[PDB]
Parts: C-alpha cells; structure tokens; sequence
C-alpha cells in the first residue's frame, strides 16, 4: 500500500525482478494478476490497471447516465474530477487534494420575462468564481461522519442526498467571504433552511424567504448564497433573487447548517470559504456591458462599457471602487446591474457622453477629482461596416476626443510612395499618426492584419523604412531594416520591396513545405542556423554555420519512451560529426562524441507515487562540474519545493511554497534569522492583489503570530498606491501619486521625493503622444538621516595623482566663495566656468575643469537634481540634461533653433543671420567659437581664459574692470606680472565673427549674454550628461556619450556589430571582437581579454580582466539563471564565492557569500548570508546577518536608498543607460548588487546582467544579439524602461483566470460556435 | 509553462504508429538516462550543495 | 556588540564642516599620556577645551590650511616644563608657540614638499622621544630627521640619515606610550622596513619584516613588543625580537572587505585593557569599534540608535572594568561617549521537527445514520428552453432570393454514452401544397 485518500487506498506491484538482458529481442513474457480477499469480509475495487512503469497514466471514466468525462486519473494516483450541470455544461472542476479550481454559474432562461420595458440591463449574465478552501460533499457513508454533524435520519445516493432533520458543519469556517451552493427539489410544504453565520435562508416550495422580503422560485432550481459580513446574495437558478445589507461583525467560528421540515432531496453541494466572486452583464452578441467584482469585505468594483448601434465597442469606463459600508441607504444594488452608474448612457436623450463628452454621474465618483469629467477612453470609428479607428480618446480632459493629446488616423497617407507601391484598397490597410513634435509613422497591413512596412520621420533626421514578406502559410519569411533601404535609395524616393530576395541585410527564413517550422534562419550579426527534423517530425538537431558557410556547432537532443525530450548537448563540428548527425537522424540512436549534456529526468521510476510524473529532476553536467536539482510541481505544474540534491548529504537545501489560486500566500526560506527559520506570508484580499508581507514567529504556547514587514495598499485600477513599511521601530509610507492620463508623476517619502514631467517641461522636445517621461526632478532630504560625516565636500575629493595637493585647497576655496556649496558641502549649483568670470586659471584650465566639475558631482550630494529628456526617431533617448542646483526652476534652452525673433531682428534677417551664424560657431568650443582666431591665443594660461573678461567687457562692462589679472592669480603672486604683461596684447588681438560683426549694436545691447549662457551651458558642458549625435538607420549611435566620457563607435559594414571604438578626445583605439554568432568575446574599453561563454546556457561562464587581474567564473542551471559566482586573483586564489538560490521566476531569494580576504589562510573567511523579501515592484528589503535593511525605489525599478531603523546606509544616484552617478554607502553590509532597475551589477567588471544579457552602460549596447527581436539592431537599448505600476501576478493574473473562466463558460454555452453572432461583420458568408 | 522541458524551452537554441525497434531504442535511451542520473562548517555543507 | 550608556555633549559649536578635516590631541607629555585639556584643530583654527568644564577657552586662527596634510602636521608637547603646540606652515616653517604665545623657533632647515602623479611623494610627521620633539620627514629625494632644541635659541639640529627607500612610503609606529614612538616604518608591498628611533632619532639600526600582499596602511606597536599591522588584506600580528619576522597570526577584522577605506584606518589606535594587555580601537564604516588583541580575534562594533555612533575617536581612550571612555567628534561637535563591552550570548535552539511519527491506519467504517438508497429517486426535468441554441435564428436570410430559412434541432440528445440520438426540424418555403 503506498497511499491512502480519504476512504480509499491505492496499493501497486513493480515487477522489478527480471528484465531483458540486452533489449535485442522480446521476452514474450505472461503476466497473471489477481485481486482477492485475504479474509472473510468483503473488498470493493473500483478501478485496476496494468502497465509499465515509464508509461504516463491517464485514464479517464465517463458518467453512465449523463455522458461526459467526469473524473480523470493521473499517473501518481490521484482522481481530480469535473462537475458538470444539468444541461452538460462544465460547471467546476475538483482538484486532486480536494478543493475545487473553479465555480461558474450562468442566467438559465427559465427564470426570464416575456414581455418587459426596461431602459439598462443585461441581456444574460454569467457569475464566476474561484475560492480559497472549497469542497463538494459526495455524501458517502463513509466520509460524511467525519464531514457532517447528523442529528436525523437521512438516505443517500451517489452525490445526493434525501435528507430529515439537520446536519452541520464541522470545519467551522472564519474568513470574509462564505458561500454554497446546491440543487433541491421541494415537494407539498416541505421546507429547507441554510443557516450561515447569523443569516438563515428559507426556501419553501413556493418561495424563498429571507429576512427583508421574499422572491419566487420554482419547485426545482440551483440556489447560490454569497454572505460576507456586510453582505448576502441569494441567486436562484442563475437570476440574482435578493441582496440585502448586513451590519454582523466579522465571521469568527461561523457554522453551515441544513435543516429541513418534511422530505427534500438535495442534489449537490459545494461549499465555499474565502471565495473570489466576478459578476458580468453581457448584451445581445455576449460582449460584457457591466463587471462587478468582489475587491474586498464590503468593496465592489465596477467597470461599464457601451456599445454602437451596429456593435461595435465605443467606450469603456475605469475601475471605480464602490463601498457598501456606507451605501447610504438610497438603494443597495451590490451585484446587481447599476442604473445609476452612468446617467449618460441612452442615446436618445438625457445628454449623451458622445456627444456632449463629460457623465454626469457615477455612484460614488472615486475619479472626478482625478480624470475630471472624463474617466472613459473611448473610440470613433470611420464611415465603415467594419471596425477601422479614426479618432481615440484616452481619460483626462486633456487626453479625451476633445482634447489636445487625442490619437487621430488617416487611412489616405500624404506620401505618394506608400500609395503607389501599395496598391490602396486592395487588401493593404495603411494607417498614419502624427505627433506634434514633428514626426510621422505610417504602418501597412495585409489581409491577415501582419504589418507589411512601416515608415516614420521626424524633423531633421533621415526616414525609416522597414519592411516583412511572409509566406503562403503566413509565415515571416523574410525582413528587411531601414539600413537596406537607406543604402539603396539614398534619397527621397523609395521603393518598398515586395518579394524574398537575397541581400546581406535581410533576414531570412526558408520554412519546409507545408509550412513545418523554420529551416534555415539567416541574420546578418550571427549566422545561418539550420535545423534538422525527424521521421516523427522531433526537433532532433540544430547546426550553426559561420560567416564563411563552414559549421561551427551542432546541438543534439535525445528524445525520451513518451515522446518527451530526455536529454540535450552540444558538440563542435566536424566531418565525422555532420556524418553521425546524418546517419543518426535514421537510427534514432545518440551522438558519441558528447562532452556537456544535461539530462532530464521527471519522476516515473519512483517508488513513491505522488512524486511519479510531478517532480523535474534535472542533472547538469559541463565537462568534469556536475549539478543536480530537483523541483516538485503540483497538479498545474506551479511549484511547492525546490530542491538543491547533491551526493553528499542525504537531506536537500530546499524553499517551499504554500500557495492557493495559483499564487504564492507563503515562502519557507531555508533563512535562519535569530536562530529561528524565516517563513514570509503573503496575504491577499479578495481581488487576489498582494495586501500584506509578514513574517513568521513562534511563541511557546503553540501560537504562531504574524509581524507585518509591509502592508501594501492598491487603486481601484490595479496600480500600487502605498507602501507601508511597519517593521522594526521605523515605520514609514512611500505614497505613489498618478494623474489624469494615468501616468505616475510623484514618489514622495520622508528621505527622498521625486516628481515626473510628461507634458508641462521637456528639455527641446514638445509632449509626444508615447506618454514618454519628459523630465524627473529628486529633492533628496535624507541628509540629516545619516552619518553625516561623510557627506561634506573637502578639498582631498579633488585631489587625486594627476593634479597637485595644494592647488585643490585654493580651487575648493575658489569654489566656496562663489556659493557653490552652502556651507554644509552639498554643492549648490553646476560649476560651469565659462560662467564665473573671475578664477584661478589652475581652475580654468580644460582638463582641470573637466576633473574637479566631476569630482564635484560625484563626491557631492545635491539636494535637488534630475535630468530633462529628448527622445529620438527610434523611440530611444538621445539627449539628456542634467540641473544639479536650482536651475530646475529655470533651465536654458537647446542652442538649434533659438528664439532669437525675441532678439529684435525681423524673420528674413533672422533666416541669414542664423544661416551664417549656424555655419560660423562650432558649438563645442564654447564662447571661444564667438572670436576669431582662437587657435592662436591658446599658447599661455592667459590666453585660454582671456575670451570670457573679453566678452563680459564687450557688453556688461564691470567684472574685473581692467585688474582682473589680481583675482585670477589666487595661488601665485610672479604669474600676476606675466598677466599684466600678456593681458593688454590678448585683449586686443580677440577680435569678433565677421557675422556678429555684420550685426548692429540694438542687437548686441544683451543678446550676446544670453547667447553666451546657453552657449557656454550647451548639453555637451555638464558632468551628468547622457547624448547621441549620429545614428544609424537601425539605431546605432555613431558616437555616445556619458558625463565627459566620449565613446566614437564606427560600426561594421553589413552587420548591427561594433568594428572600431574611440575612447575619447584622446582618440586611442581600443580595440572589440565579436564571435560567429554576435555575443561580443573582447572588449578592451571594459578592460576584457576575453569573454567565454557556456555552451549549454548561452550565458557567460569566463571573464578575464585586462593584465589577467581578475577573473570571473559562473554557473548556472538550465534555464540560464546564475546559479554561483567565483571570483578568483591574479594568482588563481579565489577572492569570493557567491550562491544564488533562485526563484522559478530569476529571483533570487537566499544569496551566501564567503570572501576571503587574506587568499593564502581561507580558513578566517567573512561570511554573509542575505534574504530578499520581494514584492510587487521590486524587492522591499533583505535580511542579512540577524538585521534587516528597507530598499527604496524610484521609477523604473532602479535601487536608490538603502534604510535601516530610520538611517539611509546607502545610496545610489544614476543617470540614463543605466551608468550610476555616485554612491553614498560605506557599510559593506548595506550594499546590494540589484543597482539599476533591479539587475545585478558584476562590481568587478562593471557589467548588468540585463535579462539573461550582459549590458554596458559606458556604451548603452548590449553584449549579446537579442532572443526576441525588438528593433532593427540587436544590440540597441532604449535608454529608460520604466515598470508596470500594476501589481503583478496579483491582479492582471487574477484577472486572466477569470477572463478564461469566461472563455470556457462560453465554449460551453456555445458563444464560439457556427454563426453565432448577431453582426454580418462576424457572419459566415 | 509546462512540467516537461520542450526544445524551446532550452537555452542551448539559436505519432500514428511506432516500429518496434525504435521503441527498443527509446527505451535503451530511457534506461540509459536513468542509469546515469542515479557556522563555516554550514558553509561548507552549502559550498557542497551548489556545484561540485 | 558595545552597548552606547551614554553620550555627552560639549557647549561650544566648531562652525560649519564644509572642506574642513578634524584633529583631536590630548597634551602629550614626556612621562605619560596622562589627561589633560584637549586642543582639536578644525579647518585652520585650533580650540582649546578643559575637560573638568568642557567649554571652548580660545580659538586663534594659527593654521594655514584645513585638510591634515601630510606637509603639515600639528601636536602639543611639553618641554622645559611649558606646554607647547608646534606647527607646519605653507612655507615649510615649523611655526613653535605656547598656549598664549608664538615663539617662532629657530631652523636649521625648511623642507620642500610636492605631489606626484607617481602617488609617491614627500611628507613629514611630528614624534616625540626621550622628551624632545623630533619633526622627522622625507622630501622629495630622501628621508632625513631633525628635533627642536625648543623655542628661544632653540634651532633644529639634524642627526645622520643614511637610507634612500628604492620604494617610498612614510608611517609611523603609533602606540600608547609615554614616547609618541619607538619606531620609524618605510613601507612596500614586498616588505617593510622599519628603523629605531634613538636619543638621536634615526639610526642605521634597521629590522626589516616580511609582509607580503600588503601595503600597509597603518602599523602599531605593543608595550608587551609585538607588532601590528593593519593592511588593506587584513590585520596581521608580528613580534619583535633580534629579527622582527616571525608571524604571530592572522584576523581578517579591519580590512577592504569589511569597509576600511583610508579615511577610517587612520583614526584607530591603542589602549590599555588593564590586565597588562593592550587591545586597538577605532572609528570605520559600521563605526566606532574595538577589537582585543589576541589569538582568537574578536572585535566589538556597536549597534546602538543614536547619532554620535560615528564619531572620529580621539586618541588616549581609557578602559575602566567592562566600560570604556572614548573623545569623539561628530558634525563638528565634541560628545564624551560612556560605553559598555558585551559578549555576546545567544542560546541554541534545538528539536525542532523531532514529533513523533507513526503509520497510516484506514478502516472503512460506514455511517448508521447514513443508508444507501435502493433504485433512484428523482429525476430532473430538463427544459428545451436552456438547451436550444439560438445559432440557427441568427442568420436565416437567405441573400439570393430573399426567403427565409433555418433548421432547428427538435430533440438532440448525445449525452448518451451509446449511440446518440438526433431529429432535425427543417423550414424551407416552397409552393408545394
Ligand atoms: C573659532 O571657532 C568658532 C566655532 O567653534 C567659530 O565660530 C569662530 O569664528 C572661530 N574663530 C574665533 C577667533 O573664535
């Protein structure tokens, strides 16, 4: 007997003894099995089987009478059943341990009006609903003693039961939400009570009576009680019959109890405890018109949604969040469709919102004071049939269809090329959208709705054209990027191609006939891959080929008795190797030669059923390192333990997870914190959004009590409003605030606040229609939180080896006077030298500006800062201005295209002079561009600093005033006399442009100030600065740059690959390499020798630093997530071992890390162990070594604070492409690794693993060809990938559930059958 | 999502009727699968426990 | 583990902290490091407090710079029985003065000092031995000695430097003795050198240790003679005999691993623990900490809620029982810091999930309350209404001739497990009587 279940018990004979020797031949061996009773009383088998022990095991029994499957068997032994209705309709289904999956319910057409004149409803409604602990009682004589309590006598059948007197409930239910439901028959008088709580419903023949009024019913029909503390529900066949409000405290201990006067026969019964409710009201084409569902104890929410006459969808409200606490009293309508949640609903009267635009009325308008009138996002469709857009409107007034930010298409596009060469009306649907900031884009669609091209331009940069061909089966065969075409036409015209051709800048595939899968997949970064099919049509093997056609390495899997993949390696090529990969394509046998092949083995040999078919046993093996990890997925293959088995120790470091409704409510960390173990519960309300993170802990009584890490608090629309961190003695909230489109624009907590720009200010670029982040502005204030120690600026910051001890002490000194730093050593202000006229000249020296401005915003710590954004054609982020002081208020303006009409010159003399002007000034040199000859003058430290006394006297006057010589030498007295002597003679030389020249003095009275502010101030001048000039077609930056760090990057002649890099003003050519398939294998700008990477993972597994300094070792499991880090010495000595226990999702949970400082006595080492407490946006702390430490995050998920007991430990400031601007930190405990936007920063090398891809920040590429192609290029990034703000695997998952629940139920009902729609458009023609 | 691993699923990426020796080869496959998958001093055991 | 009982402030502010570094002495004097008014120096001016009243007595701006230089270094000293302060000027001048006075001293010598992008480079320090003052220091070439006779007639007299380090690098032996040193160290990655000073300062005398992997950000010295090291790699503990060599052992405590940066090794020096045993504290990352000297290594950090826990610690701390005293300087405050050393204790917990198991028992018990029911019961009456499906009355035009047709299912049952049963009902207009 190797299990038991309830009543029954499941027992099995593995016939291990004898096998076949060699497998040549069969055996033809006689089996003979016998089922017998040992002793005199009886045995009852329901069911027998016999086979082998590999084969998976799903038989599968039907019901005698009502012929559907409503029971299923899975290999390990367990039953999980289906509950079908009585028109044969799924109605739930039972998992193997006993509580349900899913309930659903639909109007039955019984209970219906002929006849009826109503303005608002619901032509049917469906109800929905998943619970926490849920069971359905067979009422077997078995099982029901120890189910019900039963006073009288009672006679049963299969799932019925023809019950006298009373039975109760033993499990005594305390949660929010309770509810059953059955199917009776009343006969004569006979009477039934449901007793719940305080509420107790009586059903008679005739009626149902409750408390407040009582509804008809038929004589036979399913009843669905729904009681929460402030609520009951009571349905009846499908129809809601009463609802009425409830003032019962909470449920504590509540008890359900039948009791019946006189003869009933209850049918089924499925009882309900924690259960997740979802109302929808659907129209004549069952489309939703109304959604209610349950969020909360006495929390609904609402969504409606109108439609056109013909059908189609016109608007959609929001969520709104309507409490039945305060209801009011006017109505009580909680599930029941809502007349008064829109007044401007009929057409005819009563101010349509179509016309007039805003509602009148909600019930509880939860929005007005944010969406301001306007909470829907509607939609107005072209004179057509069909459903073709011509105007959206989002929510906002601002967003709506009479606002400014409203989406417009056009069907006719201006270009003459796309309307020739696409033959309009022909099955080529094109639609074209344009931006204020002066951009275009216009996408093509086939027949099928594939994009055929797209085309977009912008204002002053070149057009992008990119283009699909598919197939006969609709397959991609080929694409070409805008490169192509860009090297083709080089000019206006353009030809969009409409065939497969060949051209080194496509991208091919060549799928077999009849549309198999892809046989050849062609890029022009990697190479060509081939793949190699079997007789049964198993993906066998996978060959690469260089760039010169030779093969360089074939993937092999070996494939299982079901039919499942046992095993996968690669092997190099070779001739012999393509020969056995010929001859083994036939034989189904293996290849020989494998080195690395990772096996996978999920259960079937056990001898412990419940693990047989369920557990995914996986053994890893590189060459001579082996690892072994098994993981056990329960019924719906979500994960309760993952293990880490290795062949020492019999036990395995293991995480458990107890979850219900497929989401995670608790996590056993293998976590030690105060010698007790750390065990997380995650509680979550009825909507299924994450509410709460606790953690565990024991008291010894035998009381467990929960101490809240983080109480969370949601919208109404899904998205997180406020983190609530109420652990330890600092309690603290970060409060999100949203605006009217729906975008986040405030992060505000006592440390540090930020605030977020979308249309108000922008750095060149007007508010695009993308919704893209404008500007961000910080006010950190978490200064005095601190050690406060280390924040002041001294004057060692700036001292380094290349510049002289005792010049920093006068350039600091210089600096404060000035008021760059407010006396606390927070700088003030960005230092800018062509802005202050009188300094050293030690100071004003170009390099020397360069350093101490950079030692200045790193070492500093500004109270205010931020960047201004300006965005590209790609979508990418090309510019970025940074405002360190308070020029946050009143920042320049981009030098192209400055408003100098205000300069008092008319338009047709303003376009020569900008002409002239525009061809004359090379903007990077600054306000030395405004003299001629400056090349000369640069011989003298005079010389280089003359320009600006000379341009400050040429207009203001004052400054120095003619003994500016005095000032500038500050830390010498003998160079004082060299500047009187060479003053005058520079003076004098300076002469002015022969344009500005050419100009008249009305102009000149002020103008040139201002010109030489922003000209002096210009995007190139900050150290916080992020920029890309040229740009490729495909998005390649021909030149980056960060802060003063200058990255020239020439790209290769056909591919998206780098060919050369120059490092700066330098110029020196520091070399890159890539590989056969576009992972970069050398990059000496990063200081790489080499990069190796893992055949099996495809990740990186070797980094050698330049000189051989250091060298990173990692390995991995088979999903590619890190499994453990090595990093050694120059001398092979491992200097820190790092282990990762990763979640299924990449997450890590538990992270050891040993560090040996001394290498040659390992036996002292420094040992910390740290645990993430994750959450909805990112990770909300980590304990490490018996403390734990809050994190902060901004948008974007990036890492900014780091908090413990109320005093930031550390701190980090970053700028965009993800390269970090400075750090706060000194405790090495308080560090973290997640850095930006949550991905783990390699220190030593200075590279993220971006999503299973190495990333740069230097150069803003990634190192590795993307798995799914998101732009032209492979290697582009963004620049700034903000998060969801919707919780996720709460909320939108939850939601999913019940939108498939609706599918089935729709299935079922045969809403997806033949015809079935009121709409020609969804006729069968 | 799945319990077994598709070839997809891998990283390493860039049935009418059966003959009787090729269900002798799976299951030579099958066998030969099985065949081959069968406070410093906590440091230690987990040093162990992660890759050897 | 060191528990904070309490922090005491002083009355008088230092002014605001922008580009200004702390330096806090206690009177040195001859025959001890015994307690005494202390005088800090805060940017370019130096202050004077009392202990007994712990107020601010002066404040003279004698100073030319505000970051400790390595050119530039300060102390007090007693000599001739008078209490003297002695400094370094931006013109290589010791500038010598009383507590009131400035007796400029007389010099035999003016250094010059400049900065290399080669990071080695000329500093010069302020020792004290036998009960003179000796300002020793390495210009740019060398590294030569001198001792103030005193003020007066006193001048600077230089005794004989041979040595010229092939790799450069200048810190004293600091411990806690009546003499500021005994020691003079030269320090490189390969090895440290170090030489004896002497009633003449710098002899020939020299005992080089060998230290490798280490550059030797700090070394101190024991009154019981063993010799610590405090190194990027970690704190490594020598003992000086005839050869100076010999490794005692190991503790990887203040290191770069555990956030000893440059700025926090150099505020950590010596104290007694009063059973003639000496144990080292100072100020890092975590902040003030404190570690006995011993072969099992165990340092104390304290975690306490306050804000004066990072303080720069003075040096002459003092030990008294399980509680020490230390000087700190906090965000240009002064606070006198009572604290406590604690071992720590933790006791284990242990049968965690020990309980009892046992076997599964089932037995199949039926219920007497409970009777199976002979032949069925009921039977439900299903509705027409609900299984109807309305997809033959959606489109029922027909489009060519403009009639009508539709055919509905009049019974259709095939929840029948044999085989299923299924009559059509047809509509189709036609002239056909
Ligand atoms: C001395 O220091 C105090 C702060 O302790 C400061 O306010 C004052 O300006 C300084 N100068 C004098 C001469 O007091």
């Amino acid at each position: 007997i190797k299990q038991s279940i309830d009543e029954w018990i499941y027992v099995e004979a593995d016939s291990r003894e004898i096998v076949v020797s060699e497998s040549t031949t069969v055996k033809r061996v006689l089996f003979k099995i016998i089922v017998k009773s040992t002793g005199a009383d009886d045995v009852h088998v329901d069911h027998v089987r016999l086979s082998p022990v590999n084969f998976n095991f799903e038989g599968s029994v039907y019901d005698a009478r009502i012929g559907q499957r409503t029971a299923t068997i899975q290999t390990n032994g367990f039953v999980s059943r289906r509950l079908y209705d009585a028109y044969n309709r799924r109605i739930a289904e039972v998992d193997e341990t006993g509580n349900i999956k899913y309930l659903a319910s639909y109007s039955k057409r019984v209970g219906n009006t002929k006849d009826e004149k109503k303005r608002e409803g619901g032509y049917s409604s469906r109800i929905q609903m998943r619970a926490k602990h849920s069971w359905v009682e067979s009422f077997s004589p078995y099982t029901m003693e120890k189910r019900w309590q039963i006073g009288g006598t009672a006679t049963v059948e299969p799932n019925q039961a023809i019950l006298q007197g009373q039975i109760i409930s033993k499990e005594k239910f305390s949660s929010e939400s309770i509810c059953i439901r059955l199917v009776y028959s009343m006969s004569g008088s006979s009477q039934l009570s449901l007793t719940i709580g305080k509420t107790t419903v009586v059903v008679k023949p005739n009626a149902v009576q409750y408390k407040g009024h009582t509804a008809t019913t038929p004589s036979n029909a399913e009843l669905v009680i729904f009681a929460t503390p402030k609520l009951t529900s009571i349905w009846v066949d499908g129809h809601l019959r009463i609802e009425a409000p409830e003032t019962h405290a909470k449920f504590n201990n509540e008890a359900v109890s039948l009791q019946t006067s006189g003869p009933v026969g209850i049918k089924d019964v499925i009882v309900m405890e924690d259960a997740e409710i979802q109302v929808s009201y659907l129209n004549r084409d069952s489309k939703p018109l109304q959604e209610i569902l349950l969020l909360d104890s006495s929390n609904v929410l609402i969504r409606q949604m109108m439609y056109d006459v013909i059908g189609r969808r016109v608007a959609e409200t929001v969520w709104v969040q309507k409490s039945l606490i305060d209801g009011r009293s006017t109505a009580f309508k909680a599930f029941q469709y809502h007349d008064d949640f829109v007044s401007n609903d009929n057409p005819t009267d009563r101010n349509y919102f179509l016309n007039t635009g805003p509602m009148q009325g909600y019930v509880a308008t939860a929005t007005n004071t944010i969406y301001e009138g306007y909470p829907y996002s509607q939609t107005v469709y072209y004179n057509n049939p069909l459903e073709i857009r011509h105007k959206v409107g989002h929510p906002g007034v601002k967003n709506s269809i009479k606002g400014a930010f409203v989406h417009q298409y056009a069907i006719a596009s201006d270009l003459a090329f796309i309307q020739r060469n696409y033959p309009k009306n022909e099955g080529y649907r094109q639609e074209e959208e344009k931006s204020p900031n002066g951009k275009k884009h216009v996408v093509v669609y086939n027949r099928r709705n594939k994009k055929v091209a797209e085309y977009t331009q912008v204002k002053d940069y070149n057009n992008i054209l990119t283009t699909y061909i598919y197939d006969q089966h609709g397959n991609q065969i080929q694409m070409l990027p805008p490169s192509y075409y860009h090297e083709k036409s080089r000019s206006g015209d353009y030809q969009p191609e409409k065939q497969v051709v060949a051209s080194p800048w496509a991208v091919t595939s060549k799928y077999d006939s009849t549309g198999e899968f892809i046989t050849s997949k062609e890029t022009p970064d990697g190479g060509r891959v081939e793949f190699i099919y079997n007789e049964y049509n198993q993906l066998r093997y996978q060959i690469h080929y260089k760039e010169d056609k030779q093969a360089d390495k074939i993937v092999y899997f070996l494939y299982n008795i079901f039919g499942r993949m046992c095993e996968a390696g690669q092997v190099p090529a070779n001739p012999t190797t393509l020969q056995q990969v010929r001859e083994t394509t036939k034989s189904h046998q293996a290849i020989p030669n494998r080195d690395q092949a990772v096996y996978f083995d999920y259960g079937e040999t056990e001898s412990e059923p419940s693990l047989r078919g369920r557990i995914q046993r996986t053994v890893k093996k590189n060459k001579e390192v082996l690892f072994s990890e098994v993981m056990f997925f329960d019924e719906e293959s979500n994960i309760i333990r993952k293990s880490y088995i290795s062949p020492t120790t019999n036990e395995t470091l293991s995480l458990v997870y107890l979850q219900e409704n497929d989401k995670v409510s608790g996590i056993q960390y293998p976590f030690g914190v105060d010698g007790k173990q750390l065990i997380l519960k995650y509680k979550h309300n009825l909507r299924g959004e994450i509410v709460e993170v606790a953690r565990v802990e024991q008291k010894t009584s035998g009381q467990t009590e929960f101490i809240p890490i983080a109480g969370i608090d949601h919208d109404a629309e899904g998205k997180v409003t406020k983190i609530s961190h109420n652990y330890g003695d600092s309690k603290f909230d970060q409060t999100y605030k949203y605006v009217a489109p729906g975008y986040l624009v405030e992060i505000a907590n006592n440390f540090l606040t930020e605030k977020l720009y979308y249309t108000e200010k922008g750095y060149g670029c007007e508010p695009t229609g993308d919704g893209s982040i404008l500007r961000t502005e910080f006010k950190a204030s978490w200064h005095d939180k601190c050690d406060q120690n280390l924040i002041p600026l001294t004057a060692r910051a700036f001292v380094s080896g290349g510049i002289d001890f005792t010049t920093a002490e006068t350039c600091f000194d210089a600096l404060l006077n000035l008021g760059y730093i407010d006396t606390t050593g927070r700088p003030v202000k960005t230092f800018y030298p062509d802005l202050e006229t009188g300094l050293p000249m030690k100071c004003a020296t170009p390099s020397n500006w360069r350093y101490i401005s950079e030692k200045m915003l790193e070492q500093g710590y500004p109270e205010h800062y931020g960047h201004a954004y300006d965005y590209g054609s790609h979508g990418e982020l090309i510019a970025a201005k940074s405002f360190v002081g308070k020029e946050k208020d009143s920042l320049t303006a981009p030098l192209s295209k400055a408003s100098f009409a205000n300069a008092g010159m008319k338009s047709h003399e303003l376009d020569r002079f900008w002409d002239s002007l525009s061809r004359s000034i090379n903007k990077v040199e600054g306000t030395k561009a405004i003299f001629e000859g400056t090349q000369q003058l640069t011989t003298g430290l005079v010389g280089s600093v003359i320009h600006k006394p000379k341009l400050e006297s040429l207009l203001e006057g004052k400054g120095g005033d003619s003994s500016i010589c005095t000032p500038w030498s500050s830390g010498d007295r003998t160079e004082e006399a060299k500047c009187k002597r060479e003053y005058q003679q520079a003076f004098d030389k300076l002469k002015l442009k022969q344009v500005i020249q050419s100009l008249q003095e009305p102009v000149r009275k002020n103008v040139l100030r201002i010109l030489k502010n922003t000209l002096a101030s210009m995007l190139g001048n900050s150290p916080g600065d992020v920029e890309s000039f040229s740009i490729d077609p495909n998005g390649n930056h021909g030149v980056f740059y960060t802060g003063f760090k200058r990255f020239e990057l020439k790209y290769k002649h056909q591919k998206n690959q780098i060919a050369t890099i120059k490092e700066g003003t330098k110029q020196q050519e520091k070399m890159i390499v890539h590989d056969d398939e576009g992972n970069v294998i050398k990059a000496l700008h990063k200081k790489i020798d080499k990069i190796e990477y893992d055949p099996l993972t495809q990740r990186v597994s070797r980094i050698e630093m330049s000189d051989r300094s250091r060298t990173l070792e990692f390995g991995y499991d088979f999903r590619g997530e890190r499994t453990f880090k090595r990093v050694r010495n120059k001398d092979n000595d491992i200097i820190s071992v790092n282990y990762y226990v990763r979640d299924n999702k990449g997450n890590v949970l538990v992270e050891y890390k040993q560090e040996y400082p001394n290498p040659k006595d390992t036996n002292k080492p420094i040992n910390t162990v740290t645990a993430y407490i994750h959450g909805p946006l990112g990770l909300l702390g980590f304990f490490r070594n018996n403390k734990y430490y809050n994190v902060l995050l901004d948008h974007e998920g990036s890492t900014r604070l780091v908090i413990h007991q109320g005093k930031v430990v550390a701190a980090y400031d970053y700028l965009p492409y993800g390269q970090m601007i400075r750090k706060y930190g000194s405790n090495p405990e308080a560090h973290i690794a997640f850095r930006y936007t949550g991905q783990e920063f390699d220190e030593e090398t200075g590279l993220y693993n971006y999503h299973a891809r190495l990333y740069d920040p230097d150069i803003g590429r990634f190192f590795q060809m993307d798995p799914m192609e998101q732009y032209a290029s492979p290697y582009k990034y963004a620049g700034n990938s903000p998060v969801s703000q919707i919780d996720p695997d709460g909320q939108i998952a939850v939601t999913l559930v019940l939108m498939i629940i609706g599918a089935i139920v729709g299935a079922y009902l045969g809403a997806a059958s033949a015809n079935n729609s009121w709409n020609p458009a969804k006729w069968a023609w | 999502v799945y319990n077994v691993v598709k070839p997809n699923g891998l990283k390493m990426i860039w049935m009418r009727r059966v003959k009787d020796t090729i269900i002798l080869t799976w299951y030579k496959n099958g066998q030969s699968i099985s065949k081959q998958i069968l406070m410093a001093g906590l440091m230690f055991k987990k040093n162990q426990y992660f890759f050897t | 583990m060191l528990r904070i009982k309490e922090v005491k402030k002083y009355n008088n502010r230092l002014g605001f902290p922008a580009g200004k570094e702390v330096r806090i002495r206690p009177l040195l004097e001859a025959g001890g490091f015994a307690r005494g008014p202390i005088y800090v120096k805060y940017g370019r001016e130096l202050s004077k407090h009392d202990p007994s009243s712990r107020s601010m007595a002066w404040n003279a701006t004698v100073f030319d710079t505000a970051l400790n230089h390595p050119t530039r270094p300060w102390t007090v000293t007693v000599v001739g029985g008078k209490k003297m302060v002695l400094g370094v000027r931006k013109e290589g001048l010791g500038f010598s003065e009383d507590d009131p006075p400035r007796s400029l001293n007389v010099k035999g010598g003016d250094d010059m000092a400049d900065e290399n992008y080669g990071g080695g480079n000329s500093t010069i320090v302020l020792v004290k031995s036998g009960g003179k003052d000796f300002a020793i220091g390495l210009d740019d070439l060398k590294e030569l000695n001198s001792f103030g006779i005193g003020a007066g007639n006193g001048k600077l007299s230089l005794a004989l430097g041979n040595p010229v380090n092939v790799l450069t690098g200048v810190v004293l032996p600091v411990e806690q003795r009546d003499g500021s040193v005994a020691y003079v160290a030269v320090n490189s990655d390969t090895k440290s050198v170090i030489y004896k000073v002497d009633a003449k300062g710098l002899q020939k005398n020299q005992k080089i240790d060998v230290n490798v992997r280490a550059s030797a950000e700090k070394i101190l010295l024991t009154k019981n003679n063993e010799l610590l090291h405090i190194s990027p790699q970690g704190l490594n503990v020598y003992s000086v005999q005839g050869s100076a060599s010999t490794f005692k052992y190991f503790c990887p405590y203040f290191s770069s691993f555990g956030g000893w940066s440059r700025r926090f090794v150099d505020t950590v020096t010596l104290m007694d623990e009063g059973g003639n045993q000496e144990a080292l504290i100072g100020t890092g990352p975590k902040g003030i900490e404190y570690m006995p000297v011993d072969e099992k290594c165990k340092n104390y950090v304290v975690e306490g809620v306050q804000d004066a826990k990072h303080a720069v610690v003075a040096p002459g701390a003092t030990k008294e029982g399980n509680d020490i005293k230390v000087l700190g300087v906090y965000n240009g405050e002064l606070c006198l810091l009572t604290l406590e050393v604690v071992d720590a204790v933790e006791p284990k917990l242990d049968q965690g999930s020990p309980a009892k198991p046992s076997a599964e028992r089932v037995k199949a018990t039926k219920s007497s309350k409970v009777t199976v029911r002979s032949g069925a019961l009921s039977k439900p009456v299903s509705w027409l209404r609900d299984s109807l499906d309305e997809a033959s009355f959606k489109n029922i035009v027909d489009k060519l001739s403009g009639k009508i047709r539709f055919s509905f299912p009049l019974v259709d049952l095939q929840g029948r497990m044999g085989l299923p049963i299924k009559l059509v009902v047809y509509y189709d207009e036609s002239d056909g009587e």
